[PDB]
RNA sequence: AGCCAGGAUGUUGGCUUAGAAGCAGCCAUCAUUUAAAGAAAGCGUAAUAGCUCACUGGUCGAGUCGGCCUGCGCGGAAGA
């Protein structure tokens, strides 16, 4: 490994994603294959490319060293194996969705999805999301309200 | 930067020199300037580790011989014919 | 097993053991590497 | 495909799917049907092009028949009909012999867009650097 | 140090071979995707296949690694 001069970058970089981010998910990759990463990188791909991460770090000692910053709801995620996912642009989006759909294709556990932060809380798969731009679901709420 | 503590030699000659070397010390001498030469005795393992860096032979370096700081340059070294140890050093006064 | 006077590891799996007064070599992969009189 | 089971790839040919000395039998003989790669392959052959290198995987269990898959061409080979020289040395690579087309290497690599990890299609280029410094043949960039 | 995981894509790099697909030889040893993963440290193969390592993620929870100099010892050591 590297000394501190390097354990600091994995911090100053990874924590300015939290400081400058959008949504957070969860997942434990016990059996995390590489067809695994391959896929989810195309997903990050659709979800821009390299706007997304997953930098395995669940050393509390790392991606909690980014938490007493923001998201101290994660002192509780960080135990055991974890795969932290941050969003920069994009809706508070679909990121959420396929992690459940992925891991529900066996694709290993999902930490039961211990969940995360947009609010400041816990678990439950939501597509309360990428409807986003479904302001059309407030366009159809126009003419249909005007007519009916 | 190299700080070398040392002591003036109380004994000189083949007899003493050998004795010193049995006790992980080793003789060396400071000469140069317009003032007399000075018979030094140095701690071995120390100068060894120090002289491991190449700067030892380039940089000016300082010897604290009975509280003075003489400040000199390494002229010449005597290494053991077949061991990894030092026999003697010539220091030029700078 | 080979006997020899100099024994030494051969495979990365050869192991070296001091049983009784005698120095040995045990390989979990390759029987040819057993050694004694070490 | 979320589960591999059987795959042997031995670059075939399009214009007539009916070999015998190169592959022929050895392409289908363990629950595989020699009768159906001339019924099925050529059904996915003529839409594109014919004659040149075709690695391939098939869907044969022990289920009599099957269904054929397609693939992609080798990448240092697109430096033959897609560069110049067709060997790679002549003076063993103690000598840096070859010679490149910088324009090519991107769009000629890009032709292999469907089988690479780089997000940045420029990245997919940077891979072809070493794939094309495979001898030490410098590119006139 | 154990134990769980992964240990990947260009791609069998190129050359050379009947076959050299990480691994007989020669030259190169980059670039991706990354948490990390050698154009490969060893097993293996007709060659592929197959099993490991380096490396990184997890677990664990405080010491731990290997060179230099030296003292005393061990094997090496069979005879009428
Ligand atoms: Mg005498
Ligand atoms: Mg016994
Ligand atoms: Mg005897
Ligand atoms: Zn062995």
């Amino acid at each position: 490994m590297a000394l501190n001069l390097q354990d600091k970058q994995a911090i100053v970089a990874e924590v300015s994603e939290v400081a400058k981010g959008a949504l957070s998910a969860v997942v434990a990759d016990s059996r995390g294959v590489t067809v695994d990463k391959m896929t989810e990188l195309r997903k990050a791909g659709r979800e821009a490319g390299v706007y997304m991460r997953v930098v395995r770090n669940t050393l509390l000692r790392r991606a909690v060293e980014g938490t007493p910053f923001e998201c101290l709801k994660d002192a509780f995620v960080g135990p055991t194996l974890i795969a932290y996912s941050m969003e920069h642009p994009g809706a508070a989006a679909r990121l959420f969705k396929e992690f459940a759909k992925a891991n529900a294709k066996f694709e290993v556990k999902a930490a039961a999805f211990e969940g995360e932060l947009i609010p400041a809380s816990q678990i439950d798969r939501l597509a309360t999301l990428p409807t986003y731009e479904e302001a059309i679901a407030r366009l159809m709420a126009t003419m249909k309200e005007a007519s009916a | 930067m190299f700080t070398i503590n040392a002591e003036v030699r109380k004994e000189q000659g083949k007899g003493a020199s050998r004795r010193l070397r049995a006790a992980n010390k080793f003789p060396a001498i400071i000469y140069g300037g317009k003032e007399a030469p000075l018979a030094i005795e140095l701690d071995h393992d120390k100068v060894m580790n120090m002289q491991a860096k190449a700067e030892f032979y380039s940089e000016v370096l300082t010897i604290v011989v009975d509280g003075k700081e003489i400040k000199v340059k390494a002229q010449d070294v005597q290494r053991h014919p077949y061991k990894p140890k030092l026999q003697h050093i010539d220091f030029v006064r700078a | 097993m080979k006997v020899r006077a100099s024994v030494k590891k051969l495979c990365r799996n050869c192991k070296i053991v001091k049983r009784d007064g005698v120095i040995r070599v045990i390989c979990s992969a390759e029987p040819k590497h057993k050694q004694r009189q070490g | 495909a979320k589960k591999v089971q059987a795959y042997v790839k031995l670059q075939v040919a399009a214009g007539m799917a009916n070999p015998s000395p190169p592959v022929g039998p050895a392409l289908g003989q363990q629950g595989v049907n020699i009768m159906e790669f001339c019924k099925a392959f050529n059904a996915k052959t003529d839409s594109i092009e014919k004659g040149l290198p075709i690695p391939v995987v098939i869907t044969v269990y022990a289920d009599r028949s099957f269904t054929f898959v397609t693939k992609t061409p080798p990448a240092a080979v697109l430096l033959k009909k897609a560069a110049g020289i067709k060997s790679g040395s002549g003076k063993p690579n103690k000598d840096k012999v070859g010679k490149i087309s910088r324009a090519q290497l991107q769009e000629i690599a890009q032709t292999k867009a469907a089988d690479m990890t780089g997000a940045d299609i420029e990245a997919m280029t940077r891979s072809i650097e070493g794939t094309a410094r495979s001898m030490g043949l410098v590119v006139e960039d």
